[PDB]
């Protein structure tokens, strides 16, 4: 289940996560440091909060049939967390659970 | 032959609603208008409404709508086009209401225009507790 | 400055009416949206939901019986209640906010939009231990 | 009818810049040949109106070769490359395919 | 060419060749269909489903995902197959719930060929030897008495065929005014024909993204199902100009209060009610058929002294046009987000 | 309109057999042939061969021979009857063969003889290792 996204420092990881796109999305990237709470990252399709760092950056949701991504630029030993996706499509439910965790290990 | 057959006379309840269903025969019914009129005792005539059977477009008296309805049923078999169906959907009784109902069609010749009738159906009388 | 405070009883009996408290700071509980989400141990969380004053008191459809949301406009509290604690409840659970918004993409007045929701900051935790 | 729908009307015009005059009609001018017979107008203030294009592009006798016409169909816009004193007071339109004829409204070239 | 001091009546109402275009058209429309599919073998049992979307409990899904058993080329054996359809092309027969065509217990459907296309074109009517078409070039004329300067002409100008019931479109432009022209206004039993000058230009579309699907249904036969909609499920609509309607119901109360005395009140309202394609108005927009609701301009009334309108259709994909007894049309789904522009012109 | 779609460039190794499809739409495809000339650098134009889809009759030029083949595929159905493919498949390589080829169609009009064409496929590059 842990999807190993091994990755040298400085270089770009691509994080995919959910299921294959329908309709229309909003996609929210959290992080969940270990023995602490999670924490959001991205919560628009390709928006990021004030405050959060940069170097997140989120696909555009308009595409239709393809993976939520999440590129990531120059990670380093504190960006050590395991990650989840957090899909609204408009055509699917209402998801009541999260992706599948893909935990991030720097090199 | 033009032939115009109603249903019977009824008894209805105050504030119900009633059903009349005029049936013709002997000419092609999606040809001619179907109107409606009444007669009430020491009031004279007065006009309801008129249906166009090829598509339902009705069209009802000021004083009447939200009170009456209208639809048509057509005859759809390659052997027998001209029997059709007309229905009256009449409701917000009053016992004022108790008179005489008459479907008719508009006469067959050219030159004489949409309103003055040729044939009568033979009538219903309604009736209010 | 907001942060959330997670209390519990901690060793709980199954077939339990589980009780659960969660303390805030800065924010009151009038303000926001608030929502609760458990984690078992080792997988991902479980939202079971968001709740707020006025009406909007939407459940999860997995449980949807045995959860009921509590506020305390009083202390300035928001409580849970569980009914019948089984053996697959032994997860931490997490009090938090969250923020609203609007996804638009079709044509407004035709019903063609959503609403999506998204946690801005979270808990501590408490780890309910399920156990005879 | 026919009427013509001149615009613009008023095109203060600089000298030695250039000018675009057009019309639209209701209906296609079309001749029942294939020739349609359009025609523009001079007018100064004491003069009578005189012509300096008889088609859609063929010229009036003795009309310089600053003046040209063009168009389609309804659309007929006449074009000055260089404007002089001459060249101000009111344009016309006009056609040839039936009677009875329209004429437009009058635009006026100005500085 | 023209022609003086020469005064005719004419008539619209009890003219000739209109009766025969009436006619024309209808036996024309019927020699482009022969060629083509019939549907014998498709009125069968169908196994239907909600397409997958957000449905809601009150409000309604609008597409069904149907599979059903089918021959193939070969007659032996049998394939399994699917599409999707409209709520107004399946009824239920009578746990489970299976549906049916609801055509199908009264007539077997023709299938237009995809090649041939329905937009409309110029025609000209001609006169033959010995005859002639007199034309009123009047600007005030109400179409019924003497017109005081008529014109003859070899053939008409262009006509092009539209269809449409309410809302005229693509029609001929009044000259300078707004006029309505009527056969007796005391009278309600006749229509009034309403033509203004200003077009008013409107948007339609259908912003749903299809796919075509063919099923071989035996030797040379192509059933071009509806394959998957890819994108949003959304709802086909239309946009008038909110300014430019309120300004063109301005001029024709101005020009319905010259016949009804000065202090009228005149108010608008929907339509009346009867069957689907009376009630809203009908068009062809590129190959496919709209039924699009009119509440949303007739809501007015008017005294005596940025934005736009939307307003939402639906999509019927057989036909039954002129209410024939023995005829019906499946028309093939196309490809992409459609939409086209067009002028109204008139009222009725 | 007329269109003549060719697939891409490729690389070959030498002795191999190279395919190339001229796929054209527009137009009635049964009616008009398929000219195939080639392009090599500084040695100006090199006329190929023809093809007539009706039956498939070909004809080459002479030097070539023994090492080119022409096939085509129609559309067969009362739909969609304009499309259609035309395969050229070319073997014996050499390095020489490195060039880029057309395939090309008769000019539309009734005047127009057989060979000046008008209408030209976007080049195909061959490369030979
Ligand atoms: C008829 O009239 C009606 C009424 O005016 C018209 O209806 C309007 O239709 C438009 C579009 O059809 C609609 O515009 C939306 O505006 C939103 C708010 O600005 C936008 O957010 C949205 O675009 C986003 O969604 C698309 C689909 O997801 C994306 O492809 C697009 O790129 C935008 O997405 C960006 O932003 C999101 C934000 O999270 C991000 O995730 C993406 O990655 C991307 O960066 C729509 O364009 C109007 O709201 C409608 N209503 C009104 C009142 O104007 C109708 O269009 C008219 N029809 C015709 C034929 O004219
Ligand atoms: C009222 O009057 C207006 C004015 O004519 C009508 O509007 C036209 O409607 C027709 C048919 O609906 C439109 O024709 C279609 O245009 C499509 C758009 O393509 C245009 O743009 C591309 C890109 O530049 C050009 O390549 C192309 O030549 C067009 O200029 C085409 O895609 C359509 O072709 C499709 O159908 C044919 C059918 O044989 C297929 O074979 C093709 O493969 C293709 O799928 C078609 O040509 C026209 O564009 C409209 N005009 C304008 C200005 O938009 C209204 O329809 C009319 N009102 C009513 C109710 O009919
Ligand atoms: C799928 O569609 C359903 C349609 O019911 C969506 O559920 C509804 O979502 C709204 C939030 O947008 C819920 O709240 C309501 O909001 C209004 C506006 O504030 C409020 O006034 C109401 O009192 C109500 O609280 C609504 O309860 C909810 N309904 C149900 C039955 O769940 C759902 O969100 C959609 N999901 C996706 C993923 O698109
Ligand atoms: C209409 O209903 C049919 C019912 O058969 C749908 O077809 C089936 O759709 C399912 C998904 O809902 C497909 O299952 C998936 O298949 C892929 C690849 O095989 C697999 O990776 C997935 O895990 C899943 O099993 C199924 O293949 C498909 N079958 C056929 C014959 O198409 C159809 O999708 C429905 N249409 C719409 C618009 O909902
Ligand atoms: C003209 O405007 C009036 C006023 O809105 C429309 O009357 C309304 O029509 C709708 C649909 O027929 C009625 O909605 C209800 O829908 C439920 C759905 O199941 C149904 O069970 C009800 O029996 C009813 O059909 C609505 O009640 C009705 N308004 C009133 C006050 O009764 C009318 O439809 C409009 N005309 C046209 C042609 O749309
Ligand atoms: C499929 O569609 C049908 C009909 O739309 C749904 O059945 C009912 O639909 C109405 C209105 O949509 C609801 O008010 C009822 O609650 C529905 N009944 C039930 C038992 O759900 C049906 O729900 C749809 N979905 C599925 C999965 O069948
Ligand atoms: C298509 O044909 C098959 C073959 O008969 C149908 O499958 C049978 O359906 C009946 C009634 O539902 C069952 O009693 C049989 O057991 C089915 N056969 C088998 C082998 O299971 C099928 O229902 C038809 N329709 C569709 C949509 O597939
Ligand atoms: C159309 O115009 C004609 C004449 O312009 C009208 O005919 C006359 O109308 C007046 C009053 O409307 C009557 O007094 C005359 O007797 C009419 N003459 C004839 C020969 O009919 C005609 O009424 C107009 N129709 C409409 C619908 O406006
Ligand atoms: C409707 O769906 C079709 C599905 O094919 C879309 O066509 C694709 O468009 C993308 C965008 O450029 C291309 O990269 C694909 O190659 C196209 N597919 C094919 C098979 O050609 C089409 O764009 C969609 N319509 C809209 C308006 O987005
Ligand atoms: C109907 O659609 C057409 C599409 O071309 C609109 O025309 C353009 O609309 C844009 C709006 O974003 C304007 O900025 C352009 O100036 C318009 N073009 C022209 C030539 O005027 C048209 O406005 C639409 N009509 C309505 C009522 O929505
Ligand atoms: C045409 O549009 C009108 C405007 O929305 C629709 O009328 C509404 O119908 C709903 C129920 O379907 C009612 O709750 C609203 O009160 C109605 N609005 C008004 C202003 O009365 C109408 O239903 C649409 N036509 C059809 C056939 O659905
Ligand atoms: C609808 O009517 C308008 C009238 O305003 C037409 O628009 C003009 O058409 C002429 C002839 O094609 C053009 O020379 C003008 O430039 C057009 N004016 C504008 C503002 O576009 C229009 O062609 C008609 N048809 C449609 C489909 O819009
Ligand atoms: C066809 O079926 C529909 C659905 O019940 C029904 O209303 C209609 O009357 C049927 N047609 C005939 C001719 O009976």
């Amino acid at each position: 289940a842990p999807t190993f996204v091994s990755v040298a420092p400085g270089q770009t990881a691509r994080i995919t996560c959910g299921e294959e796109s329908l309709g229309s999305r909003s996609v929210i990237w959290y992080q969940q440091r270990p023995g602490q709470a999670p924490s959001l990252i991205i919560y628009n399709n390709n928006d990021r909060p004030s405050g959060i760092p940069d170097r997140f950056s989120g696909s555009p949701g308009s595409t239709f049939g393809t993976t939520a991504t999440l590129t990531i630029t120059s990670v380093e030993a504190g960006d050590e967390a395991d990650y989840y996706c957090h899909i609204w499509d408009s055509r699917r439910p209402t998801n009541w659970v999260f992706g599948e965790g893909t935990t991030l290990i720097v090199l | 032959q033009v032939q115009l057959v109603q249903s019977g006379a009824v008894i209805k309840t105050p504030g119900s609603s009633v059903k009349i269903s005029c049936r013709a025969s002997g000419y092609n019914f999606r040809d001619y208008s179907i109107h409606w009129v009444r007669l009430i005792p020491d009031k004279g005539f007065e006009w309801i409404g008129w249906i166009k059977p090829l598509w339902g477009a009705v069209s009802y008296a000021r004083q009447l709508q939200g009170r009456v309805s209208m639809t048509r049923q057509l005859s759809q078999d390659p052997d027998d086009p001209d029997w059709g169906v007309a229905y009256m959907e009449f409701s917000g009784l009053t016992p004022a209401d108790t008179a005489e109902y008459f479907c008719v069609r508009r006469g067959s010749c050219d030159y004489c225009g949409d309103f003055p009738w040729q044939y009568w159906c033979q009538g219903t009388v309604v009736v209010v507790s | 400055q907001v942060h959330l405070q997670e209390s519990g009883p901690g060793l709980v009996k199954p077939s339990e009416t589980l009780s659960l408290t969660c303390n805030v700071s800065g924010t009151l509980v009038r303000d926001n949206y608030w929502s609760w989400i458990r984690q078992p141990l080792g997988k991902q969380p479980e939202w079971i939901g968001y709740v707020h004053d006025s009406g909007d008191t939407n459940y999860n459809p997995s449980l949807k019986s045995r959860v009921h949301l509590s506020l305390d406009k009083s202390k300035n509290l928001v409580s849970l209640r569980l009914t019948g604690v089984t053996a697959a409840d032994s997860a931490i659970y997490y009090c938090a906010t969250t923020k609203h918004g609007r996804r638009i993409y079709g044509v407004v007045a035709f019903k063609e939009w959503f609403t999506y929701f998204y946690m801005d900051v979270w808990g501590k935790g408490t780890s309910v231990t399920v156990s005879s | 009818g026919v009427l013509m729908t001149q615009s613009p009307l008023s095109l203060p015009v600089r000298l030695g810049d250039q000018a675009s005059i057009s019309c639209r009609s209701s209906q296609s001018i079309v001749y029942s040949n294939g020739n349609t017979y359009l025609e523009w107008y001079l007018q100064r203030p004491g003069q009578s109106p005189k012509l300096l294009i008889y088609k859609v592009s063929n010229r009036f006798s003795g009309v310089p070769d600053r003046v040209s016409g063009s168009g389609s169909g309804t659309d007929f816009t006449l074009k000055i490359s260089r404007v002089e004193a001459e060249d101000l007071g009111v344009y016309y339109c006009f056609q040839g395919s039936h009677v009875p004829y329209t004429f437009g409204g009058g635009t006026k070239l100005e500085i | 060419i023209h022609l003086e001091n020469v005064t005719e009546e004419f008539n619209m109402w009890k003219n000739n060749m209109v009766e025969q275009m009436h006619t024309d058209i209808i036996s024309l429309w019927d020699q482009s269909l022969k060629p083509c599919v019939k549907l014998t073998p498709l009125c069968v049992t169908l196994q239907c489903t909600n397409v997958t979307n957000n449905i809601t409990d009150d409000m309604r899904g609008e597409l069904k995902n149907c599979s059903f058993n089918m021959t193939t080329e070969l007659r032996d054996k049998k394939q399994k197959v699917y599409s999707l359809f409209y709520r107004l092309d399946v009824v239920q027969i009578n746990s489970n719930k299976e549906y049916r065509l609801i055509n199908c217990n009264t007539s077997a459907c023709t299938q237009a060929c995809p090649k041939v296309s329905f937009e409309p074109i110029p025609i000209h009517y001609c006169a033959p030897a010995g005859f002639a078409i007199l034309k009123c070039k009047d600007k005030k004329f109400n179409g019924t008495g003497p017109c005081p300067s008529v014109s003859t002409v070899q053939c008409t100008h262009g006509i092009k065929p539209v269809v449409s019931t309410q809302l005229l479109l693509n029609g001929s432009l009044a000259e300078e005014e707004v006029m309505i022209r009527s056969e007796n206004i005391t009278n309600n039993a006749k229509n009034i024909l309403v033509q203004f000058n200003t077009p008013v230009q409107i948007n339609c579309t259908r912003p749903n993204n299809n796919t075509r699907k063919s099923i071989r249904i035996g030797p040379g036969q192509a059933f071009y199902a509806t394959g998957d909609i890819i994108g949003d499920i959304r709802q086909a609509h239309c946009n008038v100009s909110k300014a430019t309607w309120n300004e063109t119901l301005g001029k024709v109360v101005k020009q319905l209060r010259k016949h009804f005395g000065n202090n009228t009140i005149i108010r608008f309202a929907n339509s009346s009610g009867g069957d689907l394609e009376v009630t809203t108005h009908s068009f062809n927009c590129g190959g496919e058929f709209f039924y699009c609701n009119t509440s949303g301009l007739f809501n007015s009334t008017w005294i005596s002294n940025n934005d736009s309108i939307t307003l939402p259709c639906r999509i019927k994909q057989i036909i039954n046009m002129w209410q024939r007894i023995g005829q019906c049309m499946y028309a093939p789904p196309i490809q992409g987000v459609i939409r086209c522009v067009s002028n109204i012109t008139g009222l009725i």
